[PDB]
């Protein structure tokens, strides 16, 4: 016949194999196709959405709901610090089990934008302002009010519209980030101070609760596959 | 302004003054079924004004210490009107939905519910290996609870808020078509939702299209001297509902 | 060649445009972008959301199990092996399909056959070369019930046969469900009295596989162990839902035990102290 | 019968041939070329939209 | 000569296989093709015609 | 690209037209589509009669027979074995290609051949690779009576020859027969005195084939069976008739003991009781 | 001489290639493409044909 | 299939080879390339470079 | 089709022209042709700078390490190996590549696996075919601890298999880097602080293979030595730097004793004597 | 899709053909072919060029 060379390659299987195998059921009437709501083309279009994010993960709070409420009351001076936590989507404890923790830990490199979300959940007649920083890493972690807003931060004044976005801005050396943890690509910290206090009138409870929200902008990117960390079976499922 | 919403479907019309927006499903308006997506053969039935219009369910009470409720809904309207016996008297069922849930407060009082609409639920168990009773995923119009921890009941659903039945995080379960009832600025939340199964028409019995899940995240809370007594009312409408496969009454 | 969104410069301004301020009662994810609350400079962006697509998350190979079966016993069921075919026996495979509720896909399924001789008085032999064969079942066919039955015939069944030391088998296998998509998820009963079993037990039905040698009893056992992977490709995907927090427990139900939604940690402010 | 198509490059700096072999469609190779989306249905999935300038629950 | 790579499925034998093989009895001349009534293209032919159904098949 | 028709919407009716009254004794099967009784909906129906086709039907791998011959022995009639052709002996492709009386199609014939070590004093041996021939014989040609013997060079007979561990030998073999079709059935006799021998048998006549290895005596037995599989292409069908009741007893008659019509059910009418 | 024809793909939503490389028409492949039919000759298989609805046996 | 014939030099690795591989990372979205100054086509850039000659390499 | 340059001819000069006159001191080097000194004729040269461009010098396969593992052991760690991915442990494509400062190339990895069977008191066996199995692992996942361990199951990490006997395996691997070359020297630390390590080692993170059977325990002991091949393919290269003169250390830093700048003559003037 | 070239002969005294067979660029061959340079960078690396005649530094 026709002669031929065999490479190295040859008869060998790998898992991201492209080829063309033949059918064990030839001519099979395949059942027609229905349209259906909801139909996803991207894992990104997922990630986009905003979920809400656990930030009160303090010693038997995630055995409960209280994980997702952020403590905030008056309080006696002025400018304390609410929370705190480092932006490692997929690293850090945080936004680990998040819904963009979860599809960023199918991944090796993330890059692009990150939204957080902050709903006030209290009543209708308090007031209050909040500080809402993000900060470059290259110092370490700001430690007063007087440091927090020499970086990215927004004032947030809550009145009717209940919800602010701080949009943390893709301030990188390299493109690409890895999800888990390494000193070469770090990303910084989010952090939250009083501005002002929470100022109520007379006959409304005082201690009122905050949610977080995250999602990604329209310019974010996974890069890598690779298994997700949260896997762990012994045995078969019998 | 655009926070007063009228919705009128039938002989019943919900007029609120605090609504926040609708959200419609995945974009898809509910409509009926085409020739080029059916399967069956015979001539369904479109009741329009008998069938497709707000029923009203039972008041939920919501305590300081309240956890969450839900409702499995083909099965909530089983024994609502000429929408159960059409269910009662047919073989294949297909609707849409317009899920209205009601709580007020005053403005001294705080709290945060979370009204989730979530499609094929299927829900855990207390006890690993054993068989879940009927009367305990659902109840008709009478609302299921969550508890606060482990629960481990016999026959019965794994209760607990941090995993909403389910065994995902309850943070994670928005990428369903979702609302928030804050009562700062809210009153209610409406939910439109169209027909998802992987069949063109289904057996309203047998299955479980879909479940509502009311989940309170921030915790009612008030003074001293303000009402205690908040309930929750949840309002449903079928929209869109055909019928096929005429016989006698029954489900066996 | 469909790019990310470019970064557009912006300046100072001042105004009642309000971006950052917005409701998330009523389910709505705001768009807010960089250049809508501090000052950008123009980026042209060349990233590609190209390997985070459905087609490129799920179509690779994984081991859904691994069947083992002997060429000489002294009873006749250790000498073949079946399989009743589900995808919810391997965690990974089950937590990736997990995330949609229905799809629609075809699947390629490949074979990694490896034998040990087992430890007997008489190791010093000359075996030939094994030969194995893996018939497929439709739902509702003739079980065989001994390596020599007459049913391992594969007159109308699928059927591959495999010399060792070749390349792995490799066949494909177009959309199989009675329905308009394989429904990962199933909220119901099986009988119409709402009893039976409840979950997605119902629908799986897919048939189930059978493997033996297709060699005679020899005078020495050899353990042969046969892995099977399968490659979902050719996929569509609908109405996405929560990756699972809990660790699975069995195949045919969904049920747990209660996890944490995450790991503590033991404060709630951070600092440039021992964090 | 054959079909030609640009390869996975990269930016700021091809053409393969492809030929199908069996007479069924569930033969081919997989479709890892189609990267488009639309977040449309999940990401603003509302009555009377918003227009992210406006107060939007004004 | 041409550098070529096996695939999975090399070598094995399929039922359902639809490839093309050698004749061991090339040139053989066919018998000539006659026309017959009744030819059969669909079993779905055959099932459309009626015939009786034992609907009494009580004990013996 | 055939579609099945199409269901057209009706509505109420009151005259004398009658599509449900018809007479069946005029051997007529009666037309009657559901949009004649009662009132349907419009249905576009994209469902294909593909796999039901007599190609599809038809063509699949079937195993017809199993030889068996040895590589040393001390009778010579054991190291080599034969079969005359026919599709008779395994009910499965019998009873599928029973369905018609005429058939017309090419053959397509595959050998898997398997060997296994017989039990003996000596085991520990290395043997090299085994070499199978399969020659066909016309109907006429000669015989061949040992392993050794000359009639196995196959100077104008088709052969084929196997080395052990490679792909099964596979050839196709034209429309062979005499007559227009191949004879399921024949309803008659051999001689014209109406004597002789009555049914098929006399228009099998297609030859046998002939099984040996091709190495010589070695030093310990070895026991080959090499399966046959038939698979009918470029199929034409003709004049079809019911599929059997009664199972088979012999290959060269027809013959059989009488078989209930189907399974009994003890009472005549259901009801919503054990049933 | 090569020939293009289309696959076996679903509804709602190909192009192979063969070429034919022996010198009998014995070798080729199964011809699992013809899907036509004709019942007339199994229902209806009578002189003087009836109009399904008349009496038909009027 | 198609028939062919085996030449002398299959299956072996030679280390000049210039042939085509699979990818183990399919659709593996490379980084974009940058503008660095100081790119080398060749060798013999290199060697025309001017570079100090050790001549009195005597003795410690 | 690129040629070198040709030599044009020349006459006597007498001029105030002075190509052999000039300054080295501004970092230039001078353009003098042959030309430019001597009277020279024409010559048409033909010779091609072709086997000396970047991409002919590099791509060349190099082996960078060898692996070994046993199929059966006391100790579970010996039948199994691992090796974290550089190019710096074998001197010659370590030193080819260190011509440069940056470089950007794809990779074509190729294994070489042989095996040898280990003294013991029972080496008359007969083992059937040994298959190895070799998974790469990205940075940051699950790492196999044990050969039966479920991490080996490559549903999402890049794999092969590989039986004996057959071609070496090779697969095409892309340029993997965060940054937009790989650098092959990293003047700086690790930590902001400029502490923790110094050098090279902090941008290598390119994962890790891993090596075994898959096979199961035999009854003999048998090491497999696996050699791996980089074939840098698709070169880029930027800013040349000097050759090292001194001997290697280490892979992980740059370190060294001091040599001698070039061999010793013992005299300076060149005679028509011994030398 | 295939693509002709010229091979490497000598001088004073062809034609192969090459198709690509995978939907990456990094299958592809070595690009052996290219022979250009520019040591305009290494040599000659000044501001206020030299014309090698002059005295240059004059
Ligand atoms: C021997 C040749 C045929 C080989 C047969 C092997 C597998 C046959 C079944 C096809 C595989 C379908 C596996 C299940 C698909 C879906 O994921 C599940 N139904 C749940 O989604
Ligand atoms: C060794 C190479 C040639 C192999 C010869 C094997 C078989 C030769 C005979 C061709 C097969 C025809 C089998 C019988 C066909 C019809 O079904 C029967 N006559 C009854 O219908
Ligand atoms: C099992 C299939 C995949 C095989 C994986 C083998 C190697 C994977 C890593 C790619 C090779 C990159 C090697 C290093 C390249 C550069 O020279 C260094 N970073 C230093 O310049």
């Amino acid at each position: 016949g026709l002669p031929v060379m065999n490479t190295p390659g040859s008869n060998q299987f790998l898992t991201s194999d492209d080829y063309q195998s033949p059918t064990a059921m030839p001519q099979f009437d395949v059942t027609p196709e229905m349209n259906i709501p909801g139909e996803v083309k991207n894992l990104m279009e997922i990630a986009e959405v905003d979920s809400v994010v656990p930030v009160n993960n303090v010693n038997e709070n995630v055995n409960s709901l209280e994980a997702y409420r952020i403590p905030v009351h008056s309080v006696t001076e002025t400018g304390a610090q609410v929370f705190g936590f480092t932006l490692q989507p997929g690293a850090d404890t945080v936004m680990e089990r998040t819904l963009l923790g979860e599809i960023l830990n199918y991944y090796a490199n993330w890059s692009g934008s990150i939204k957080l979300t902050f709903m006030y959940c209290g009543s209708a007649m308090a007031t209050g302002k909040f500080l809402l920083a993000y900060s470059p890493p290259g110092a370490g972690v700001p430690k007063n009010r007087r440091e927090a807003m020499l970086g990215t931060h927004i004032i947030w004044d809550i009145g009717l519209q209940s919800s602010c976005v701080l949009c943390v801005p893709w301030i990188s050396q390299t493109h690409y980030r890895f999800v888990s943890k390494d000193i070469y690509t770090d990303a910084g910290f989010i952090t939250c101070w009083y501005q002002t206090s929470i100022v109520v009138p007379a006959e409304v409870q005082n201690q009122s609760v905050i949610l977080c929200f995250v999602s990604a902008c329209n310019d974010f990117s996974v890069r890598l596959l690779r298994d997700s960390p949260f896997v762990r079976q012994t045995a078969f499922y019998q | 302004s655009d926070r007063v919403r009228s919705i009128t479907l039938g002989n019943s019309t919900i007029t609120t003054q605090e609504s926040a927006n609708v959200v419609v499903g995945y974009g898809v308006w509910p409509d009926y079924l085409s020739d080029e997506e059916a399967t069956a053969e015979d001539q369904p039935t479109q009741p329009d004004v008998a069938t497709c219009r707000f029923y009203t369910l039972d008041s939920v009470s919501w305590m300081k210490e309240s956890q969450g409720w839900w409702w499995k809904f083909p099965d909530a309207l089983r024994d609502m009107g000429l929408f159960g016996q059409n269910m009662q008297y047919h073989y294949l069922g297909r609707s849409g939905y317009t899920i209205h849930v009601q709580c007020n407060a005053s403005k001294f009082h705080q709290g945060c519910l979370l009204v989730v609409c979530v499609p094929e639920a299927e829900m855990g168990a207390a006890n690993i290996n054993e068989k879940i009773n009927r009367e305990h995923l659902s109840n008709g119009e009478v609302a299921n609870t969550f508890s606060g921890t482990k629960s481990s009941n016999t026959n019965d659903v794994q209760q607990a808020v941090f995993n909403a039945g389910m065994g995902v995080a309850v943070g994670n379960l928005t990428i369903f078509p979702h609302q928030w009832i804050n009562l700062r600025t809210n009153n209610c939340a409406t939910i439109v939702m169209p027909y998802i199964n992987s069949v063109p028409m289904d057996n309203m019995f047998r299955h479980y299209n879909f479940t509502l899940m009311i989940i309170p995240f921030a915790k009612l809370d008030y003074a001293a001297g303000s009402s205690t007594y908040i309930p929750i009312t949840v309002t449903v409408a079928p929209m869109c509902a055909e019928y096929n496969g005429l016989r006698l009454a029954g489900h066996q | 060649v469909v790019r990310v969104a470019d970064t557009m410069p912006s300046g100072p301004s001042n105004s009642e445009s309000i971006p950052a301020l917005t409701a998330a009662e009523t389910g709505h994810t705001s768009q807010v972008v960089p250049s809508d609350t501090i000052q950008t400079r123009h980026v042209r962006n060349f990233h590609v959301r190209s390997e985070s697509s459905v087609e490129n998350f799920l179509s690779r190979s994984a081991c859904v199990y691994i069947v083992e079966y002997k060429t000489r016993d002294d009873t006749p069921d250790k000498m073949y092996d079946s399989w009743v075919i589900n995808t919810r026996q391997v965690a990974q495979l089950r937590r990736k399909l997990e995330f949609f509720t229905y799809v629609r896909f075809d699947v390629e399924v490949t074979f990694v056959i490896t034998s040990v001789q087992d430890d007997s008085t008489r190791q010093n032999t000359d075996t030939p070369a094994l030969t194995h064969q893996i018939m497929y079942v439709p739902p509702g066919g003739p079980i065989p019930q001994a390596v020599d039955d007459y049913n391992w015939q594969t007159s109308t069944n699928p059927s591959v046969f495999w010399t060792e030391g070749n390349a792995p088998p490799r066949m494909s296998i177009p959309f199989m469900s009675v329905g308009n998509a394989y429904s990962n998820f199933y909220d119901g009963w099986s009988h119409f009295s709402q009893t039976g079993v409840y979950g997605f037990n119902t629908l799986n039905n897919m048939g189930k596989l059978y493997f033996r040698h297709v060699n005679d009893k020899t005078i020495s056992p050899i353990t042969s162990k046969v892995r099977i992977y399968f490659k979902p490709k050719h996929v569509k995907a609908w109405v996405p839902r929560p990756p699972r927090l809990c660790e699975y427990t069995h195949k045919d139900n969904v049920d747990f035990e209660p996890k944490g939604v995450t790991t503590s940690r033991t404060q709630l402010t951070i600092s440039n102290s021992t964090h | 019968g054959a079909q030609v198509s640009t390869q996975k490059t990269g930016a700021h700096e091809i053409h393969y041939t492809n030929i199908n072999y069996y007479k069924d469609a569930a033969s081919n190779s997989a479709n890892r070329q189609d990267f488009t989306q639309d977040p449309g249905k999940f990401t603003e999935p509302v009555k009377d939209i918003m227009v992210k300038s406006l107060p939007a629950l004004n």
